[PDB]
């Protein structure tokens, strides 16, 4: 019933009031409990997990847009978007990955999914300088989280009926860092047989994507590995945007867009795609256990992207954002 | 795995044994002979250790250790560390044993005369996350890394150690050694895992004290101490030093614990190598270490029997060992305790 | 008049096609020694971590050589063939561009990249640190020094081939100090080079819009983990690592110029291999010396046989050989 | 005629601060003095305080009281050795009698950088760093304080077989200087052989450097032979000739403003500034003048301790400070 929404920063305000009409356009009942938003311009919330926190406590799902990273202005002892990550514990980030039937990229009827650690790994902020010009950083790894992002793959695997899943690694390198990440991989992956699983370098595994993409359908990495293969996948697709995105912590679950911003065009002028959010928004929903507004928007979207009528400057066409919106509700009217 | 129970068939609880290099073997023989005099229902398990074959034997050694949890051992040479990979040979045995806590116990002795006296102090000690760091990589030229690390985990299992120790023995006093001054989080995240323990025992009093000050309060009043309690890194500190204030390495007891077995060790890591088959070194320590595993045999009368004797033999001047002032030989020594060791309770 | 190179045709069809490759600059009229030489990892005083010799003096008086693929490790314990190359010839450079071929059916056109990857310091630096149990640390590091000296190379790199722009790529909001102090150098090369233009982009921005539309880069700039994935990534729209040259850059005016694509063992020796990977490498390699009237002449030819489309290895589905695939673009040279 | 940048401090700090230039001006001490303070502002220190020694290049400083400003002065001046010469006191009564020993103290690098990290929650990593330089550099002024000072020997305090690369690398450079400066002799002792052995016999030792960890511990340990902090002469040395010759006791403010005092080690913080520029008759005057004064057992102080007043104690060195 109560939700909160943390618009963050981009368009994903402009966004939020895309949604926030196209639900009292569909009839959706979630009094939604926006309250401000958490660092960037703000600043630290501080503890906006504090503020954060205490709303998903009761809550239990939000949905957010992307923080968008601060680029170390201030003190920054570490990136302020994964804390409140930790904070939450939303150690696992879903990325959908299917192509559109509207949307005709140089790939089509594509149809994976970006399983991601968001705790371990090099997103820590941590370092300190040895000598004159000389810093050193740590990309932690620990079995614990290890296998709770290698078992987040798999269970996925089987609710969703997926076929196969291929572990990201570097560990001819870091043989100490992900290969503890790969045994952890490899031990889950014992435990279910009905699924196939392969292993596959990063740098091979990227190129692969770019050749034939079509090979695999799931896979699972850590940290730094995804925010590498996520804006990928969205890019091949078209646009960040678009694609959506999804983050379970705990009992908890959390929205958001696939990609973190379609950052060339850096724009408040609306000219921005909503297709990301509400898809995402759809996907949650769905989570909320009314499957119908989310299997009608979904439907409504779908549909009116396979129209080619609407489209805005990421899709081939020009439309403001609250043309594509109101046609969007267009569609849903009728429906 | 297919570990059984350590039994005591019908009287003599099976102790395993161990010689060691250098100074170790002609020591044991009299630790046995002083036994064996005492009529002590301990049976001794010999096992060759190393250095002279240090590669996969001394392993089925281990075994021994596994099976009996009690064993008395007297040191090993260091590795050449060709290999130079960890390797310490005492202290593999520590890390496959789960052996955490460190124990000795310098005390002073009415017939060894020292700068100080009325001595009484317990330290405790870790040994896989008391600092003491491995590690140290190049990042470039000239430039080298140490990393101390401090578990939360071990640093509280080590402090419940240092208060279970002060009740069941009627202790008074722990008092925690860091440098929390300098490293804020490392050595006060083991302060407030003592803070967190200090309170479920609030009968006993609890201090914290800097190394660098507590060092100083050493060679002043060091009688103020009852227990201390540190990381392992400070300890080779402090125990090499509270070992010099009593005495000399040859007159503490020492003691590796695990969360079941235990060591029995001196409280000088010395080999001796030096003074091989002389006929000269210090027993009491090594004798010492036998009192402590009686008594953790829970066989007190017989460790309070011993412990009266050795401060009896060493109190005259003749009996000292070299390394510590005297003129006379280990012989001697061990017969004269024996002297003292009189039939209590046998013909 | 005449110049030497070292060459190491390796394992596998490398020898094969390492020919092919020295009979199409005979071919060309090209002046060039070729010193043959095998570089297997032998052991040293104490493991395994030292070269064959003969071949070390060569470089260190040729200054420039090709190498082809190379196969696997021995044992475990044996290290990568790359790594000793690498920290035995100081190659911080670490050079792979990547042209649309006009003759090849890749749903990407257009475009013409070239990726500057940071070698030595770096992720790849076998340091990392086993904390307590299961608790495993990296260790990734970054220098004032090596971070100027990439610097300093790459934008020589485009003042020296015509080319306009130059983009960073990081992810320094992170990483802040690391990626941070390699930006802030990357910062103060463009402010003596203004005549080359230069901008800032996010790392997982970089990916998103390299994938959509790839002609809006020139040059990338990246440290070493960055490079060896992102030029990987940025092979496939080339048509992956075994059609795409490569090149390492040494100190004291030492280069080397290999394919980084697999050696290829289950086709060895049946005349089936597509040299032009290597063959592109040693265009660079006459684009770094100066042969560019010779380069232009190879790598015109070595397009038109792919433009026909008469003649194409089976990796590009083709049905001819490696030799109906060198004479062609002998027969073609010639014809210049 | 030579000036000094001094100043007064917490507690005792200034009461025992002019007893200084008061026995200073009885022992025809060539030193005008200049009274800056120093405390903690906005971070750095007074810019008039920042000036007074880049100029005058020596120092004597007292007591100071709770970023530290020790850490300050540190890297104000890049002090790269904390030397603490610790000597027996005929009279002042300690089981140990036949001392004569100077900790050489590293001050800039090891686990000093205050780098920690958390790993894991639970986890936590403090960095020790030690560079090539920092070693190098206090292994020459090791050398240049035992041929400036008619040292015997000198031993480098180590753990090096533990950690094979860091204290390695600190005992390469060691042996390094000796060769070249053969002068005085060297020897090495690991340091729980140095830790057994001080207790023991401190005479066999004689000159000690070592890494910033140990030096700190060993430093205060030496200390506490003698007497405590009250008797211990201090002497930091930083970059380009500066020198800082403090105290290192509490600043007792029980009783500060009372003349409860001794200052003795303040003293030797200016005999042994007045020994770091040549001024080897005034401070043999001085400093055998404050030996009888305690020797002779009579105007002592209530921390040593007889029964007399700071002033006392400063009024009978005055009395024999004015003889030759």
């Amino acid at each position: 019933f109560p939700v909160t929404m943390l618009p963050g920063d981009g368009v994903g305000p402009e966004l939020m009031h895309a949604v926030k009409e196209v639900f009292k356009a569909a009839a959706v009942p979630v009094e939604f409990q926006e309250h401000h938003l958490s660092e960037v311009q703000n600043m630290a919330s501080e503890e906006k997990l504090e503020q954060v926190l205490s709303s998903m406590k009761e809550n239990k799902v939000a949905i957010i847009g992307k923080i968008h990273t601060p680029m170390e202005y201030k003190g920054e002892l570490a990136s302020y978007d994964m804390r409140l990550r930790r904070k939450l514990d939303l150690f696992a980030n879903v990325v959908h990955v299917k192509s559109l039937p509207g949307y005709m990229t140089r790939h089509n009827n594509l149809d994976l999914v970006i399983i991601r650690e968001q705790t371990e790994g090099e997103y820590s902020s941590l370092e300190h300088e040895s000598a004159r010009g000389v810093i050193e950083c740590l990309k932690i790894v620990t079995r614990a989280k290890s296998q709770r992002i290698a078992k987040f793959a798999f269970d996925y695997a089987t609710k969703k009926g997926r076929g196969k899943v291929t572990a990201v690694h570097k560990a001819n390198i870091m043989k100490l860092g992900d290969g503890l990440f790969l045994q952890c991989c490899e031990e889950v992956a014992e435990l279910y047989p009905k699924i196939k699983f392969e292993t596959m370098i990063i740098d091979n595994c990227c190129m692969q994507l770019v050749q034939n993409p079509y090979q695999f359908d799931v896979l699972v990495m850590p940290n730094l590995y995804g925010n590498i293969i996520d804006n990928l996948a969205a890019g091949l697709v078209g646009g960040a945007g678009v694609v959506p995105g999804e983050s379970y912590s705990a009992e908890y679950a959390v929205f958001e867009t696939g990609a973190r911003h379609p950052f060339a065009q850096a724009v408040g002028r609306n000219i921005a795609n909503p297709t990301a959010m509400l898809l995402s928004a759809s996907n949650m929903l769905r989570h909320l256990n009314l499957e119908y507004h989310s299997s009608m928007i979904a439907d409504a979207v779908k549909k009116v992207i396979k129209v080619g009528k609407v489209r805005t400057s990421d899709m081939g066409g020009y439309a403001t954002c609250h043309d594509f919106t109101e046609e969007i509700c267009r569609r849903v009217k009728d429906l | 795995q297919t570990i059984p129970p350590s039994a005591k068939y019908g009287g003599r609880h099976t102790v395993t044994m161990i010689p060691g290099d250098g100074i170790g073997p002609e020591l044991m023989l009299h630790v046995k002979s002083v036994f064996r005099h005492a009529c002590v229902p301990v049976d001794f398990e010999e096992v060759h250790v190393s250095s002279n074959a240090d590669e996969e034997d001394i392993r089925n050694a281990i075994m021994a250790i596994r099976r009996n949890r009690v064993a008395l051992k007297g040191n090993i040479e260091t590795n050449h560390n060709l290999p130079p990979s960890h390797k310490s040979r005492n202290n593999i045995l520590r890390t496959s044993l789960d052996l955490y806590a460190n124990v000795i116990h310098c005390k002073s002795l009415p017939g060894v005369v020292t700068r100080h006296k009325d001595i009484d102090i317990l330290i405790v000690r870790e040994n896989t996350e008391g600092e003491y760091s491995s590690l140290e990589h190049e990042s470039v030229a000239g430039v080298v890394e140490s990393l101390k690390i401090i578990t939360k985990a071990k640093s509280l299992r080590i402090a419940e150690y240092a208060f279970k120790l002060a009740q069941e023995s009627g202790r008074k006093k722990v008092t925690a050694v860091h440098k929390a001054n300098i490293m804020k989080l490392g050595d006060g995240l083991f302060l407030q895992c003592c803070r967190e323990v200090a309170a479920r025992y609030p009968q006993i009093t609890f201090e914290n004290m800097i190394v660098d000050n507590t060092t100083m309060q050493l060679v002043s009043r060091p009688q103020q101490f009852d227990v201390m309690v540190m990381p392992n890194l400070y300890g080779n500190i402090v125990n090499n030093v509270c070992a010099g204030l009593v005495g000399g390495p040859g007159l503490v007891a020492g003691a590796n614990y695990g969360h079941v077995y235990a060591v029995f060790e001196t409280a000088t890591r010395n080999t001796g190598k030096s003074i091989a088959n002389k006929n000269i070194a210090n027993p009491t320590a090594t004798l010492l270490a036998s009192c402590m595993m009686l008594d953790h045999l829970k066989l007190h009368s017989y460790a309070t029997s011993i412990r009266k004797a050795v401060l009896a033999s060493m109190d005259n001047e003749n009996m000292h060992t070299p390394d510590i002032g005297g003129q006379g030989t280990t012989s001697e020594a061990i017969q004269d305790v024996i002297r003292h060791i009189r039939v209590i309770n046998r013909a | 008049g005449v110049q030497t190179v070292t060459l190491i045709p390796g394992d596998g069809i490398g020898p094969e096609i390492s020919a092919a490759v020295m009979k199409i600059f005979d071919a060309a009229k090209a002046p060039i020694q070729w010193e043959e030489r095998n570089v297997t990892a032998i052991q040293g005083p104490g493991g395994k971590w030292m070269i064959p010799s003969e071949a070390k003096e060569s470089m260190d008086k040729n200054k420039m050589g090709l190498k082809g693929p190379l196969k696997t490790p021995i044992a475990a314990g044996h290290p990568s063939m790359n790594l000793l190359l690498r920290k035995t010839f100081d190659l911080y450079a670490n050079v792979r561009p990547c042209v649309s071929i006009e003759g090849y059916k890749t749903p990407y056109t257009d475009v013409n990249i070239v990726t500057i990857r940071e070698n030595t310091e770096g992720e790849y630096s076998g340091i990392e640190h086993v904390i307590v149990d299961g608790v495993v640390a990296s260790i990734k590091l970054i220098t004032e020094g090596a971070s100027k000296r990439i610097a300093e190379f790459a934008f020589e790199y485009a003042r020296n081939n015509h080319r306009s722009n130059v983009t960073a790529v990081h992810k320094a909001n992170i990483m802040r100090m690391s990626d941070g102090l390699f930006l802030q150098k990357c910062r103060e090369v463009a402010e003596s080079c203004k005549d080359i233009k230069f901008n800032e982009m996010y790392l997982d921005t970089v990916c998103l819009n390299m994938v959509q539309d790839p002609s809006q880069f020139d040059v990338l700039v990246m440290p070493n983990l960055y490079g060896d994935i992102l030029s990987d990534l940025c092979a496939g729209l080339i048509g992956g690592l075994g059609v795409t040259p490569s090149g390492n850059i040494g100190a004291n005016g030492v280069a080397i110029f290999e394919s980084v694509h697999g050696t290829a063992p289950d086709i060895a020796g049946k005349d089936m291999a597509n040299p032009t990977a290597l063959l592109l490498s040693a265009v660079m390699m006459l684009r770094h010396m100066g042969l560019f009237d010779h380069a232009a002449r190879i790598e015109a030819a070595c397009f038109a046989t792919i433009k026909d489309g008469k003649s194409l290895t089976k990796d590009l589905g083709g049905n001819a050989k490696c030799s109906d695939f060198t004479e062609e673009i002998c027969r073609r040279v010639k014809d210049l």
